[PDB]
C-alpha cells in the first residue's frame, strides 16, 4: 500500500517542501523524523523516525541545499537529496538529453532502492512544471524509464500549467510542445494548475493581494493531501490511489483533468458563514474556484471526481449531487454518464499553522476534464509557432542535437490531441 | 559553478577596482583579504568569486591585464588590491596606446600567452566554471584589442562555458582616441561572432543619470563605475544567492539570445533617484518598474521605444509578491505592446533573488535587447567611413601589418548587424 | 419563508441600517451577530450569528464604509457590502446602464447566492429613492434581472418620493420619469413617502424642529417594521408578505400604496392620554399623519390595508371599521368593496431606545391607493416638461446613450399611467 | 475617486500655496511631511489628494508650474513646499512675460510636454480619477497661456475625467497687464470649449470683502487666498468626508450645468464676519444662509440679483438639520423667485457634508451659476475690441505668430456666451 513522490525541479521541491510539511502536520512529526504516532509514505527506523518516501531532484545545487539547510534537513535521508551541478536552462534538450540523462541513472536507482523498501507499490506521483528544462525536460526523461520498471504502477504527473500571460520563460512553448509529445505517450494522468487563476484565488477568497509561491504552494498542498493524506486515512469511501485512476482516466490518451478546490476561504470570510456539503460542492462548479484559467462553461466535462473531507453525510452529498447534475449548465459529453467519483474520508481537512486558509469542518477537491483544454492547447499551438516560424532560439536546442522535424512532429502530436478533444467534443 | 573574470584596459582595469570592491562588500570581505562576515550566505555561495586561500583568505578568482605597470600599481595601491594576488597582475611594458593592432594584432599579442597560461590554472582552480566575463573598452587597444584576442583563444579552450563582456561603448561626444570607432569596428568583427553576449555601456547617458535622477555635481569615473557594478554584481549575486525564480546566467542567455548574432544588451538599474527624494519615494514592484521602464534610467545611450524590443529581462533583488511582479511585467508589456515585438509572446520575463542589496529594501536590474541598439553600430560605421578612406591613423595601423581589407570585411560586419536588427525589426 | 432586503443607494442603505438596527432591537441581536434567541430574516451560524440576508449596495465606497465602520459591521457578511468606486451622479444612464451595469452582475450573484441560501423564498423588497442615480437608476436595472430569476417571487419596492418643494437634484424629474417606464412593468408594487410630509410629522405629532435623515428613518423603519418583523411574528391574523401583495394589488399596473401611520407620539403627548384601536385608526385616516404630500380627500381611495401591533383585539377593530367604513368622508371607487385587509399580530409595537416616539401598547399601520396619486404624476409631468422642452441638463443623459424620444416615450408612459388613473375614478 | 492639482503663473502658484496648507490642516498633516493628526478620518480619505510616501510621507498630488525659478523657489522656501517632491516643480527659464503667445503659443509650449510626462507619471499613480484642478490668472501668461494648454491636452487624454479650474478674473480696476483682456479673451476662446467648469474670481470684490464684513485692514494676498482656498476646500472635503447629502463633484458638475456652453461660477462663503460681530452673532442654518444669499460675500464682482439665477448650490459643513435647511433653502427661493429661472423648478440645490471646518462650527460654501457673469464678458469684450483696433502689444504677440483672425473668432466666442447667458435669461 505504498507510494513514492518524485520532486523534479524547483517547482516539484519547492511545492513538495510544502507538500511534506503538510504531511508532517498531518501526524505531528518532527523536523528530525521523529513521530509519535501513515506508513504508506513513510518508513520506519527504529528509533521512530520515518523516511518519506520520496525523490528530490534538482540539477543546481540550490534548492535541494535550501532543503538541506532547513528543518526539513533533518527528516530527508541525505540520498533522496540528490543534486547535480549544472542545468537545463530551461530548455528539453538539456534536461531530457545532454545534462539529465547523465544523472538519471543514480536518480532512478535511488527510485529502485525505494521501490525495494516498498512492499506493496501501488504506485507514485511526480511534481514538476510544464515549462522548465528539468521541470519539463528530465521529468519525461524520467518517466521512459519508469514506465519500463513500473510499468503496473500508478504514473500521475503533477505539473504547473504555464500561465498565458506571465511566463518567465521564452522558450517555454517549445518545451511543453515537446513534453506533450513525450509524456502523452508514456504517463497515465497529468493534472495542472494555473499560477495567474491562483492569485485570483487568493485575492478573491484569501483576500490576498501579496501571493507568493510559499502561499501559493500552501494551496496546492491542501489539494495534495487530500488526494494523497486522506486517501489513505479513513472514511465511509476509502479511495485508492490506483482506484482514482480507474475513475479518472477515461481515455488511453492523455488525459488532463483539473484542479479545482472549494473551501479557499480566509478566516474572516469564514465568519459569518455556514457552509455546507452541497454548498461547497456549488462552489466547486463555479468558474471562480477553478484553479486553471479556461473557462468551465467553454468546454464538456468528461469526467469528474469529487473528494470529501471532515463533515460529510453521504445524505448531503447524494442530495448535492442531484443538484450539480440537474441545477447547473454543466454540459457533458454523451459518453459520460455522471458517475461521479465520490471520496468521502471522515479524515478532517487541515490547515497549516500561520496560513491564509481558514480552519475548515469539511472540505471538497474537484478533478475534472473538459474539453475546453484544447483551448489551452490552442495557445500553444500559436505560440510554439510564432517563434518556430520566425525560428527563434532555436539554435539553443539544434546546439544539443535536436531536430526541427522533431519539433515540427511534436506539434502535430498536440494538434491531434487537440483533434481528439474535438471528437469527444462531438457528441455522439 | 564558477566565474573567472579579466579586466583589460585602464578603463577595464577602473571598473573592475569597483567591481570586486563591490562583490566584498556583499560578502563581508575586509580589504586585506579575511572574511569578517556576519551572514551565512556571505561565505555559502564564495566559490564563484573567491578560491579560499590558507589562513582564511579569499582570492578573487580575476585577471588584471594592462600594458603599463602604473596603472596595475595604482590598483594595487588601494584597498582590494591587496586581496589580490601578485600572480594575477599580468601586464607588459611598454603600453599599446590604444592601437589595436599593437594589442590584438602584434605586441599585445605577445603578452596574450602569459595570461592565458594563468587562465588555464585559475581554470583548473575552479571545481566546475559557469563562465567568464571579461570588462573592457571598445575602442581602446587593450581593453579591445588585446582583450578580444583572449577571448578567441578563451572561448576555444572552452567553448561549453559561457562567454560574455561588458564593454565601453564610445559615447557620441566623447571620444578620446581619434580612432577609436576604428579599433571598435575592428572590436564588433572579432567580438561579436566570439562571444555569447555583450553588453553596451556609455558614459555620456551614465553622466545624465548622475545629474539627472542622482542630481550629483562630483562624479569622477569610480562613481560611474559604482553604478555599472551595481549592474554587474545585480546579475551574478542571484546566481550565488536564494531566489524565487530561476537563477542561472546560462538560462538568462539563452531567455535573451533569439538569434545567433543578435547579442548586445541595454543594462538599466533602479531605484536610482536622488536623497531628497527618498523622502517621497514609496518603495513598491511598480515604483521600480517605473524606474526600469524608464529610458532615461538606461546606461546605454539608446532609446528603446524608438526601436522594438526583442528581449527583457527584470533581475528583482529583495522581497517581493510574485503576483505583484507578475502583474505589473504584465501591464508593461501590455501598456508598451508597441515597442514589442509580435513574435514573442509574452517577451518580458523575469528573475527573483530575494537577497537584497546592502544598504536598500529592493532593486532591480534592467536588461534589454532592442533593435534600437543598431542606432550605435551606424554611428560607428558611418564615422567609420570617413575615417577609412582618409586613412587617419592607419598608418599606424598598417605599420604594424593590418590590412584594410580586413577593416573592410569589419565594415560590412557592421552593417550586417544593422541589417539583421533591421530584418527582425520588421 | 425566507426574504430578501435590498438596499441601493445612500437611501435604501441608511434606510437599512435603521431596519436592521430595528431588528436587532426586535430580538436582541448583538453588533456581533449573537443573538441569544426570526430565521426568516435571518441565516444561522453554528456560533448562534445570525446573518441578515441582505444586500447592501453603493457604487460610492463611502456610505457602505460608513456601515464597514459602524458598530453592524461585525453583523454583516463582507459580501453584502458590495461597493463600486463611482457614482452614478444622479443619473439614470449611468446608474442603469454605463456605470451601474457593469458591477450588477456580481451584485446578482451574491443574490443569487443568497437565494440559494433560501429555502423557501418568499420574495424581497428593495429600497432605494426615486430620484437618484443609483437609488433610482441601478435599482430599475436590478428589477430587470430580477424579475427574471424571481419571477414568481415577492417585488415590493420601497421608495423615496419626491419632495415637490424640496430636492437637491435638479434632474430628478427625468430620472423618475425614466423610472416609471422601466418599473412600473416589471415591479410588483411600489410603496413610497414623502421627507417634507415627515417634517410635519416629526414637527407636529412628535413636537420636533430638527429632524435629520437620522430620525426620519427611525420612523419610516417603525412602518417597515411592522410589516416585515411583526409579520413573520405571531397573531390572530398572520399576514404574509405575498398576502400583502396579494391584498393590496388591484391591477396589473402599477399600484402604488401610500404609507400612513398612527400612533406618531411624543412622549410628553403620551401623557395624559389614552389611544385605543379605534382611536389610532381615527388618526391613520387623518390627512395629518399622510406620510405622503398628497391631500387624502383629493382622491378616492381604491385599496386600504391595517396593520395591527400589540393590544388589539379584533372586536375593537370591527367597531373601528364600521365607523371609517360610515363616519368618514373616505370616498371610494365602485370597484371596490370595502375589503380592507386587517393583519393582527399580538406581537407588540417597538421602540428605538433614544429616539423619539413614545413607548406605544398598540399600534396601526395603513397603506392606501388613492387616486390622488395622479396630482404627484402631474406635478412630475410639468418639472420633467420645462426642462424638456428646454432641454436643460439633456448633455448628460445623450452623452451616455440615452435617446430623446426615450425620453418622451418615458413621460408618455406616464400620462398613459395618470390616464389609467382617470379611469379609475370614473365609477363606474 | 482622487484628483490632481496643477497651479500655474505667479497667482496660481501663491494661491496653491494656501490651498495645499489648508488641505494638510484638515487632515493633520505636518509641513515636513508627515502625518501627525489625530483623526480617523485625517487619514481615511487622504488619498484624494495624498500619496503617501514611504515612511508616512505625504505627497500633495499637485504639480507647482511656472517659467522663473525664483516664484517657484519662494513657494518651495516656506512651510508645506518641504511636503512637495523636487518632482513636482516644472519650471523654464525665462518668464513668459505675461503673454499668453508665449505661454501657450510658443515658448511655454515647450515646457509643457515636461510637465504633461509628469501628469501621466501621477495619473498612473492614482487608483482612479475623479478629476483634475488647475489654479490659475485669466489675464496671465503662465496662468492662462501655458495653463491653457496644458488643459487641451490633459482632457484629450482623459476626456472622463473632471476639468475643472478656478481662477482670476481681472478686475474692472486693476489690471496689471495692458492686454489683460487680451489674454482672458484668449483664454475664453480656448478654456470654455475646453473646461467642464471654470470659477470667477474677482480680487477687488475680495478686497471689500475683507473690510467690509471681516472689517480687515492689512491684507495681503494670502489673506484672500485663504478665503478662495476655503471655497475650493469647502468643495472636496465634503467629498472626501462623510455626510448626508451628495458628495461627489461630478454630481455638482451635473446639477449645476444646464447647457454644454453655460459653465461659470459665483462662489460665495459663510460665515464671514469680524471678531467684534462674533459675540453678536447667532449660529443658525437661516443666519448662513443669509451669508450666503447676500450678494456682499460672493467672491465675485457681480450682481446676482441684476441677473438671473439660473443654478444654486448649497454646501454646508457641519451639524445641521435637514428640516431646517430644507425649510431655509425654500425660502429663499420663495423670496428670490424674482431671481431665479422658471424653467428650472426648485433652482436651489444642497450638499451636506457633517465635518465643520477646523475652529468652527458650521459653515457653507455658495455656488452659484447666474446670467450676471455675462456682465464681465462685456466688460472684457469691449476693452479688448478697443484694444484690438489698436493692436496694443500685439505686436509682441504677433511676433510671436498669435494671428488676428484667431483673436477675431475669441472677441465672437465671448460675445456668444453673452448672447447665451441672454437667451437663457429672457
Ligand atoms: N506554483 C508554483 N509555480 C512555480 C514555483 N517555482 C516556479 N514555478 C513556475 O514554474 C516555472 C519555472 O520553472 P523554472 O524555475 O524556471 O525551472 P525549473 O523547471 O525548476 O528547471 P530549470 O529550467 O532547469 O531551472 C514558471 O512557469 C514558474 O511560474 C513554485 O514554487 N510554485
Ligand atoms: N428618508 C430619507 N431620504 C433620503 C436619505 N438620503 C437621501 N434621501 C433623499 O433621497 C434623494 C437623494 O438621493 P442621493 O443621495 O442624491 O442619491 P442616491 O440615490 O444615493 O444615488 P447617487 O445619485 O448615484 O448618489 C433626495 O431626494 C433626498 O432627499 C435618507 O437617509 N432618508
Ligand atoms: N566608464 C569608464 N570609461 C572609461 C574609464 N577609463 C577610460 N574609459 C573610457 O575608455 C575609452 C578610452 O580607452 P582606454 O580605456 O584608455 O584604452 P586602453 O587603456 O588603451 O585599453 C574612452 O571612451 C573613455 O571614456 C573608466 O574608468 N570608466
Ligand atoms: N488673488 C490673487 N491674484 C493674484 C496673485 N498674483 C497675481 N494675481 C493677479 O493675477 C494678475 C496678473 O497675472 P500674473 O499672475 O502675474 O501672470 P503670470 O504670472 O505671467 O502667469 C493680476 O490680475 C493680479 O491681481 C495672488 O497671489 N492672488
Ligand atoms: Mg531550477
Ligand atoms: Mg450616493
Amino acid at each position: 500500500r505504498e507510494c513514492i513522490s518524485i520532486h523534479v525541479g524547483q517547482a516539484g521541491v519547492q511545492i513538495g517542501n510544502a507538500c511534506w510539511e503538510l504531511y508532517c502536520l498531518e501526524h505531528g512529526i518532527q523536523p528530525d523524523g521523529q513521530m509519535p504516532s501513515f506508513n504508506t509514505f513513510f518508513s520506519e527506523t527504529g528509533a521512530g523516525k520515518h523516511v518519506p518516501r520520496a525523490v528530490f531532484v534538482d540539477l543546481e545545487p540550490t534548492v535541494i541545499d535550501e532543503v538541506r539547510t532547513g528543518t526539513y534537513r533533518q527528516l530527508f535521508h541525505p540520498e533522496q537529496l540528490i543534486t547535480g551541478k549544472e542545468d537545463a536552462a530551461n530548455n528539453y534538450a538539456r534536461g531530457h538529453y545532454t545534462i539529465g540523462k547523465e544523472i538519471i541513472d543514480l536518480v532512478l536507482d535511488r527510485i529502485r532502492k525505494l521501490a525495494d523498501q516498498c512492499t506493496g507499490l501501488q504506485g507514485f506521483s511526480v511534481f514538476h512544471s510544464f515549462g522548465g528544462g528539468t521541470g519539463s525536460g528530465f521529468t519525461s526523461l524520467l518517466m521512459e524509464r519508469l514506465s519500463v520498471d513500473y510499468g503496473k504502477k500508478s504514473k500521475l504527473e503533477f505539473s504547473i500549467y504555464p500561465a498565458p500571460q506571465v511566463s518567465t520563460a521564452v522558450v517555454e512553448p517549445y518545451n511543453s510542445i515537446l513534453t506533450t509529445h513525450t509524456t502523452l505517450e508514456h504517463s497515465d494522468c497529468a493534472f495542472m494548475v494555473d499560477n495567474e487563476a491562483i492569485y485570483d484565488i487568493c485575492r478573491r477568497n484569501l483576500d490576498i493581494e501579496r501571493p507568493t509561491y510559499t502561499n501559493l504552494n500552501r494551496l496546492i498542498g491542501q489539494i495534495v493531501s487530500s488526494i494523497t493524506a486522506s486517501l489513505r486515512f479513513d472514511g465511509a469511501l476509502n479511495v485508492d490511489l490506483t482506484e482514482f485512476q480507474t475513475n479518472l482516466v477515461p481515455y488511453p490518451r492523455g488525459h488532463f483533468p483539473l484542479a479545482t478546490y472549494a473551501p479557499v476561504i480566509s478566516a474572516e470570510k469564514a465568519y459569518h458563514e455556514q457552509l455546507s456539503v452541497a454548498e461547497i460542492t456549488n462552489a466547486c462548479f463555479e468558474p471562480a474556484n477553478q484553479m486553471v484559467k479556461c473557462d468551465p462553461r467553454h468546454g464538456k466535462y468528461m469526467a469528474c471526481c469529487l473528494l470529501y473531507r471532515g463533515d460529510v453525510v453521504p445524505k448531503d452529498v447524494n442530495a448535492a449531487i442531484a443538484t450539480i447534475k440537474t441545477k447547473r449548465t454543466i454540459q457533458f459529453v454523451d459518453w459520460c454518464p455522471t458517475g461521479f467519483k465520490v471520496g468521502i474520508n471522515y479524515e478532517p481537512p487541515t490547515v497549516v499553522p500561520g496560513g491564509d486558509l481558514a480552519k475548515v469542518q469539511r472540505a471538497v477537491c474537484m478533478l475534472s476534464n473538459t474539453t475546453a483544454i484544447a483551448e489551452a492547447w490552442a495557445r500553444l499551438d500559436h505560440k510554439f509557432d510564432l517563434m518556430y516560424a520566425k525560428r527563434a532560439f532555436v539554435h539553443w536546442y539544434v546546439g544539443e542535437g535536436m531536430e526541427e522535424g522533431e519539433f515540427s512532429e511534436a506539434r502535430e502530436d498536440m494538434a491531434a490531441l487537440e483533434k481528439d478533444y474535438e471528437e469527444v467534443g462531438v457528441d455522439s | 559553478r564558477e566565474i573567472v573574470h579579466i579586466q583589460a584596459g585602464q578603463c577595464g582595469n577602473q571598473i573592475g577596482a569597483k567591481f570586486w570592491e563591490v562583490i566584498s562588500d556583499e560578502h563581508g570581505i575586509d580589504p586585506t583579504g579575511s572574511y569578517h562576515g556576519d551572514s551565512d550566505l556571505q561565505l555559502e555561495r564564495i566559490n564563484v568569486y573567491y578560491n579560499e586561500a590558507a589562513g582564511n583568505k579569499y582570492v578573487p578568482r580575476a585577471i588584471l591585464v594592462d600594458l603599463e605597470p602604473g596603472t596595475m600599481d595604482s590598483v594595487r595601491s588601494g584597498p582590494f588590491g591587496q586581496i589580490f594576488r601578485p600572480d594575477n597582475f599580468v601586464f607588459g611594458q611598454s603600453g599599446a596606446g590604444n592601437n589595436w593592432a599593437k594589442g590584438h594584432y602584434t605586441e599585445g599579442a605577445e603578452l596574450v600567452d602569459s595570461v592565458l597560461d594563468v587562465v588555464r590554472k585559475e581554470s583548473e582552480s575552479c571545481d566546475c566554471l559557469q563562465g567568464f566575463q571579461l570588462t573592457h573598452s571598445l575602442g581602446g587597444g587593450t581593453g579591445s584589442g588585446m582583450g578580444t584576442l583572449l577571448i578567441s583563444k578563451i572561448r576555444e579552450e572552452y567553448p561549453d562555458r559561457i562567454m560574455n563582456t561588458f564593454s565601453v561603448v564610445p559615447s557620441p561626444k566623447v571620444s578620446d582616441t581619434v580612432v577609436e570607432p576604428y579599433n571598435a569596428t575592428l572590436s564588433v568583427h572579432q567580438l561579436v561572432e566570439n562571444t555569447d553576449e555583450t553588453y553596451c555601456i556609455d558614459n555620456e547617458a551614465l553622466y545624465d543619470i548622475c545629474f539627472r535622477t542622482l542630481k550629483l555635481t562630483t562624479p569622477t569615473y569610480g562613481d560611474l563605475n559604482h553604478l555599472v557594478s551595481a549592474t554587474m554584481s545585480g546579475v551574478t549575486t542571484c546566481l550565488r544567492f536564494p531566489g524565487q525564480l530561476n537563477a542561472d546566467l546560462r538560462k538568462l542567455a539563452v531567455n535573451m539570445v533569439p538569434f545567433p548574432r543578435l547579442h548586445f544588451f541595454m543594462p538599466g538599474f533602479a531605484p536610482l533617484t536622488s536623497r531628497g527624494s527618498q523622502q517621497y519615494r514609496a518603495l513598491t514592484v511598480p515604483e521600480l518598474t517605473q524606474q526600469m521602464f524608464d529610458a532615461k534610467n538606461m546606461m546605454a545611450a539608446c532609446d528603446p521605444r524608438h526601436g522594438r524590443y526583442l528581449t527583457v529581462a527584470a533581475v528583482f533583488r529583495g522581497r517581493m509578491s510574485m503576483k505583484e511582479v507578475d502583474e505589473q511585467m504584465l501591464n508593461v508589456q501590455n501598456k508598451n505592446s508597441s515597442y514589442f515585438v509580435e513574435w514573442i509572446p509574452n517577451n518580458v520575463k523575469t528573475a527573483v533573488c530575494d537577497i537584497p542589496p546592502r544598504g536598500l529594501k529592493m532593486s532591480a536590474t534592467f536588461i534589454g535587447n532592442s533593435t534600437a541598439i543598431q542606432e550605435l553600430f551606424k554611428r560607428i560605421s558611418e564615422q567609420f567611413t570617413a575615417m577609412f578612406r582618409r586613412k587617419a591613423f592607419l598608418h599606424w595601423y598598417t605599420g604594424e601589418g593590418m590590412d584594410e581589407m580586413e577593416f573592410t570585411e569589419a565594415e560590412s560586419n557592421m552593417n550586417d548587424l544593422v541589417s539583421e536588427y533591421q530584418q527582425y525589426q520588421d
